């Protein structure tokens, strides 16, 4: 089910990706699914204006919350894949465990406190390493 | 051989943060047509089963008294109530001079001078016009001035006074709080639960069980019990100051009864501005009060005081007191049965002292009743609650209470328990104590061994 | 033709241009926001009262609300940036046992939506299920 | 051998419910700048309107389940609602008033029609009080058994309306929110409901001027071809028959005396417009029909109805039934005050078979219970000068009686007051369809 | 052979306009004594606001049709009626009032500017009533029955007067105009920028410096100051239509004072509604007034004409003289100081004809007005609460506000007044070096790359 | 070196601040007691239509990409020949000694034509992909 590997380690941890990364912004379908709540469920939202500016508001920062894991997933050359290499080498300064101690024997909790501290230096690498892979691309097009 | 960034779109991390829920419940409609303001508001059906995906392996760590939730139910609360309560008749034209004279309609000495009947000169504030009216306020409403007698209403002085509108019903039927898109709801399964500190039977979940918003002090009503073993909880136990919330294993059954068959006296102030005054009461007047089963007291007042020796020492005397003085929102045990407002002393249940080496009478609390309701302990908002024709009756549960700590000095010979509250967040929490909110980042990376192919 | 202009074409002209509904489901969004703020000022009139505006506003959000459910199950289908994709669901005759030259021509696509309305959901889900086992076996690849 | 293909922006749609944004033409925003619809309807509307013709495509209308009709009450109700929120309120007003008879140069007409009423009003101090006099329409007032009150003295919250406010209908454009579109069928003769084949997509909806009356419709648009009926169900006599014409049948509406607006403070900011003497002489107000030309109106619709019931049918006409004077009378708010003419004139003529004009009196009343609600009411301050009003009639209201026998001799009067109804008469070619873009169907090509 | 591309993210911009949102730094709780500005402009800034200098751009400005101002404008009178919405209503106060003058040790100076007004006024009861007394300033009350004791509030007969809310101070907080996400600001670096010329050095930020929302009229107080020069600006200078905005290089000095110490009175007027009334004064009775260093005033006014001969050739009689005839708001310098509103008499500084040739200072009288008709609106009239105690304002003048006369015939002397009035131009000095354009990322070019 | 940092450069150099440029247009600023900011006078709507306009005028600029045929991508050709009527100037000229904001005035009265070749060219892609994969 939904995190159910949420304690196992990486390694296996990371067969239930899918499940849990389609569950981001769910509302997006269940909402409508839901047939925005029943009629009389939006005459209550729009005669009481705080309660509707609360829930719009939340609908909102969902949606803005989704854009932005997209826009940064197409930004690496990662658009619509659930796992992805990338031409960036692994810094021994982010972490110098064996690949066993990080695969096996660490839960993703564990090791996203672990490396919390270098992930904006990780993606800044992983845009450069997109952007220079596009220019290249276009060069050998142009080739 | 070399390692390379590797990057997760659907790693299962999350993060504790505050964010806001909407309100949900079960899709019934055609109970109180939905006129209960808790049908209108969570509104949203509830008719999909419970996840409760349980965690194998995940050590969460909960925090009752610093739980966003709490926060964010007692502002929804006072939100929906000021909203139910704006679209409706304005009684500025009642605060005038009030001559009043007791009633003296077979009173019984419980009630000798409890009700007040005011009569004094109503005007539409519209035109010349003035009608002389009569409405019999109860004691607790209506102050004296000129220290028969004039006197006026206790708002007065303080806050217009806003009448609440009959066709809303305050109702409390259950609600669920369910967590938007992108968050997610950790619940501790663990029985006996302290409140804090880790909890390993951990389950997810996207929208809680069934709360009611029950509003009630010095007892708790119509909660969840606990799991086969009274629960004291306390942020800081040592420290008297803070409340202790005892949640019980067995419910305590109380009857609350109003037995005057009082009527209305619909009285007009404007273009379809109503005031509904209290009219006469038919037959005798006897004592609004409470009926506590006087074994299962015991019983229930006997396993807290197990439950409190195994915190301070099996050798203490605990002693229950009533409690001390202050406003009757604080002082009294006040609850909204059948959409009357009673407040009931309660000097007669917490009355023991227990000794630490080891029928059919029931305990009778008084109860008076009180029509001017200055909600949430505020300043500058009134709520008027209109009389309700005929015998009210409630029967509820008592599945907690709130308590407070007197020190006994440093020699701590007895320790003097008495109960208390009055911050309504301390209600929520006996029920929103099992649950966090927590916000998940499917993104990650790791290292792994791979070459992005170009 | 125009934003709707093939409606009455059968399905296989009507398959051609279809990128003009697609662009308009946002440019109508863009065009009515920018004819609304800065064209006849005034925008404290459309928030004279609280009621239209959260009307409106919530009127937008449903919109780029139903656009993302779209984008999100053509992502889901592994139709991501494509508005005709091939899948590999093969047509049950349950749903429609004409063939394609019945189909495809001397017909509508509101006529086809008529049709086959009862089966979209099992599609779906059909498509669904193909895509989360293609996406499984990309994973076992690497 | 197939395979599901998934297209996306294919053109369908589903017939949808939504809420409808207003817009109209911005050039009389300034002529027009304190209008409520010109306030409300900021939103500029395309110069030049474009809309594309759906070759080959039929599809199906109802207008008496029409969403729109529901959307533009509501927003109608609404406007009025805000426009009257902010203005002051005549609670000060309800008192005890001496009045007598106006008879200076009255007509016969007129006798006992106005009052000349006189009361005591606060003033801008609120310890101080001024005696004040204003003439009521006899519609205004009621007798305390010389002295009066208002109609609704101590029932309704009697609410001004702005005088600077222009309540002067003008073209409204109903478009859609972007995904959506309003279909609007183009057939000749289309009777209300059905298949329509002649159908093209608009973003917005012609200008549609909510025009507010109730037994005559005015400044419509007039039908194609010939007289249009149309009714949910002919043959049941509960439902409204709304009658549209090809031909505008011109009034010529006035209220000829020459009124001055009285301006009295009630207090702080607040001013209270009366009317004050009437210079020159007192004379109905009326309105006039050309004879020929609503003779000829008539006859075209006893044409059309012969139709329904066939060719040996005896059709007449007779007045309004009892009830309020809100219904029972044709009302309309030109110029800025609300006439209620008598239309007994128009309707008293039997179509058995096969200069000059109809002159109709007019009552005039200015506490208005608008909407046909009851505890609500507005004031209308009086206009300064004579009124001159011209109007279309483009189309009619009837209710066929009830004739449990063979009724041969169908018998039309006015009915209505319904105003979904004459929103309805004019938003009857639109529908609202939402659109839908991503479908299926099969091919032969498989993923590769 | 040449293809088209498409470029997502390209560094180009055009001029827009869309709604800012409010940022202030740091206020944390200090700044938040229930403040307008503090409690409502929630969001926080940068505590290291970025700044990025664009090398070779050039951008065309312009500070009068800037829609910053216009915003700035409308979100100031929305925050200032939503303050004042949930105060008490002050309606029961327009009743007639026995006045009395004041001559408790009242100097010559305030003779008759001060008034002892008595009247009935309503209790939480609406049934009684209770005399209570109360005094006001003269332009705050009106004579009626002429034809002698009985006066009026000023705003008896307009508007409906509401009280400020007691406890919330409308005190200006420094406020950082942010763009939203998708948009950027412009910021002019170029010195001497006159306001409507390109500017080069040009810099981009997310939000703007800190800007207080200062009311003031013909006069500039608390204000950015300009660089190495004074600076005339004025969208035509030659349109006497038209106000001169005048920045100064340097400060001048200015302490204006209240020197009545008034007491508070506290009265009910209804269900927990309060009304504030002038109480009475504990020691003697003297007038408002303003100090401008003389020495410095005189080195601004020939700075200001040296710039202004530039405008104007170096051969011109550049001459000054007081505010022109008008309302209190337009010929007089207002501004508000602690809480108290106050109306200088500024013709003791505007008394100066320039021909191109200590420790003193220019006392400059000032009256009190409590019921105000504030942003030119004539609908509602805030009702300031007196201020216990003396209030001492020491600001700093940062600009000008001049309005040239016609002079049209012997144009050798020409004679510059205060003016203004209009509050837009009152930020139009702050918002002058920033300008919104919003992004458009993408964008085409030829290459020579095609799809394959 | 951050945001509009190669405003100024040429063209060919300011095509490596792409990803910045593209990063800061949905981030924005806000991401502060919310109890004064439900006001809907202000700081209320106003403010979420501001978000919402950003929404959707990203949403418009990836909706083109994704029409256009270049969809998550930065970079990228097509197969719409360059018109001399358009820009009768070279690469020399344009790749280099010019700005983005001059080269974007130049063409900015075409930049609606391109638009639809674009279009109708991916449009034309994408059904002879779909008619070689059936054959
Ligand atoms: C509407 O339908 C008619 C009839 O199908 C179309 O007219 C012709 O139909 C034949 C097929 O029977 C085609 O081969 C012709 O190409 C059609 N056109 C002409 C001019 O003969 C008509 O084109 C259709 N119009 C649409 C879809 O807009
Ligand atoms: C409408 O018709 C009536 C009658 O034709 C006009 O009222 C006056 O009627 C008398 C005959 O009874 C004529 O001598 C007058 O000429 C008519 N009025 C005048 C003097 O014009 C009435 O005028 C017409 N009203 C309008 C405005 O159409
Ligand atoms: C502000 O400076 C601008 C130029 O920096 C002035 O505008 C120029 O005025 C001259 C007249 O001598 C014209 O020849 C130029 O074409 C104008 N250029 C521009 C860009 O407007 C402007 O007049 C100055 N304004 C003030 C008040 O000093
Ligand atoms: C503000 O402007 C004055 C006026 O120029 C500056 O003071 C000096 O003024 C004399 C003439 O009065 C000039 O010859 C000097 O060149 C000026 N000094 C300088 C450094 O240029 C004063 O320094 C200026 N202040 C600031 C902070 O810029
Ligand atoms: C939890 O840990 C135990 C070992 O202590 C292991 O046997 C079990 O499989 C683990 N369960 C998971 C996957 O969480
Ligand atoms: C009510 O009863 C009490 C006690 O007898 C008495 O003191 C009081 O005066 C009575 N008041 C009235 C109004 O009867
Ligand atoms: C709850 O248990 C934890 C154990 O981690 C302890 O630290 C805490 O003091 C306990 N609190 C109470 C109120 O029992
Ligand atoms: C499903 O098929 C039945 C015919 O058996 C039809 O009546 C119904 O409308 C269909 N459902 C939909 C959603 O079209
Ligand atoms: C009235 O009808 C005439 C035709 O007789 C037409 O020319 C005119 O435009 C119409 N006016 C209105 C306001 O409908
Ligand atoms: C209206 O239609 C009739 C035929 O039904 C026609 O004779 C008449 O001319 C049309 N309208 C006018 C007045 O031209
Ligand atoms: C109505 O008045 C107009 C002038 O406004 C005139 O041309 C027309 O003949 C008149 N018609 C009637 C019936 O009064
Ligand atoms: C109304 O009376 C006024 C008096 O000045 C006169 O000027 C005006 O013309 C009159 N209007 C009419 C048409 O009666
Ligand atoms: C009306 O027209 C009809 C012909 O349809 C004619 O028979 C009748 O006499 C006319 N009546 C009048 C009064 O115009
Ligand atoms: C500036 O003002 C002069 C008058 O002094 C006028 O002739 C000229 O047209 C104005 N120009 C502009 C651009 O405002
Ligand atoms: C279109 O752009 C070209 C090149 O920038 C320019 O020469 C031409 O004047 C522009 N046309 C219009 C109408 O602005």
């Amino acid at each position: 089910g939904f995190l159910g590997a949420a304690g196992s380690t990486m390694g296996a941890a990371s067969m239930t990706l899918t499940v849990q990364a389609r569950n981001l912004l769910s509302g997006i379908v269940q909402q409508q699914s839901n047939l925005l709540r029943a009629p009389e469920c939006q005459q209550h939202l729009l005669k009481l204006t705080v309660w509707g500016i609360k829930q719009l508001q939340a609908r909102v920062l969902a949606v803005e919350r989704y854009l932005r894991d997209q826009q940064l997933l197409g930004i690496w050359g990662c658009s619509g894949k659930l796992i992805c290499c990338t031409n960036v080498p692994w810094n021994s300064t982010w972490s110098n465990r064996n690949l066993s101690e990080i695969w096996d024997n660490m839960t993703w909790l564990q090791w996203d406190k672990e490396i919390s501290n270098y992930t904006q230096i990780i993606y800044g690498l992983l845009e450069e390493s997109q952007n220079q892979q596009e220019k290249n691309e276009q060069d050998l097009l142009a080739l | 051989e070399n390692l390379w960034v590797t990057v997760y779109y659907g790693v299962p991390v999350w993060k504790d943060a505050e964010t806001t829920l909407f309100c949900a419940s079960d899709a019934k409609a055609y109970e109180t047509k939905k006129h209960n303001v808790w049908a209108t508001h969570c509104c949203v059906p509830t008719d999909p089963n419970p996840q409760e995906i349980h965690l194998e392996n995940v050590t969460e760590e909960f925090n009752m008294w610093k739980n966003n939730m709490v926060e964010q139910m007692h502002t929804d609360i006072i939100s929906l109530w000021d909203q139910s309560l704006k679209p409706c008749v304005k009684l500025t034209p009642l605060c005038v001079t009030l001559q009043c004279t007791n009633v003296t309609n077979n009173i019984t000495d419980d009630m000798r001078g409890e009700l007040k009947n005011c009569s004094f000169n109503m005007t539409t504030e519209l035109r010349d016009k003035k009608q002389k009216v009569y409405s019999l306020f109860y004691r607790l409403d209506v102050v004296q001035i000129n220290e028969n007698k004039e006197y006026r209403l206790i708002n007065c002085n303080t806050s217009a006074i806003t009448q609440a509108c009959p066709k809303v019903s305050f109702e409390p039927i259950p609600i669920h709080y369910c967590a938007p898109a992108g968050f997610a709801i950790l619940k501790c399964k663990d029985k006996k639960f302290n409140g804090t500190g880790p909890c390993t039977n951990v389950s997810t979940v996207q929208c809680t069980h069934g709360i009611k918003p029950v509003v009630s002090t010095q007892l708790l009503l119509n909660g969840s019990l606990a799991e086969e073993e009274v629960i004291i909880r306390s942020e800081n136990i040592t420290n008297n100051a803070k409340n202790i919330l005892v949640q019980l294993n067995e419910s305590v059954q109380i009857n609350c009864t109003r037995p005057n068959n009082n009527t209305r006296k619909s009285i007009r102030i404007g273009p379809g501005q109503w005031f509904y005054a209290t009219g006469d009461i038919i037959g005798d007047i006897r004592q609004a009060h409470c009926n506590v089963s006087k074994a299962t007291w015991n019983e229930t007042l006997g396993k807290v005081v197990k439950q409190l020796r195994k915190h301070f020492g099996n050798n203490t005397i605990i002693r229950f007191a009533n409690s001390s003085g202050g406003d009757l929102e604080v002082t009294t045990h006040s609850f909204n049965c059948g959409g009357e407002f009673f407040y009931c002393n309660t000097s007669g249940l917490f009355n023991s002292t227990w000794i630490s080496n080891t029928s059919n009478d029931s305990i009778t609390l008084p109860c008076r009743i009180k029509q001017i309701i200055n909600m949430w302990q505020r300043i500058g908002q009134a709520m008027y609650a209109p009389p309700i024709q005929g015998v009210i009756r409630c029967v509820s549960n008592i599945t907690g209470l709130i308590l407070t700590r007197d020190g006994g000095s440093t020699n701590s010979t007895t320790e003097t328990f008495r109960p208390g509250g009055g911050d309504m967040r301390d209600n929520w929490r006996s029920e929103l104590y099992k649950y966090k909110v927590v916000k998940i980042e499917p993104l990650g990376v790791a290292p792994t061994r791979c070459k992005r192919r170009v």
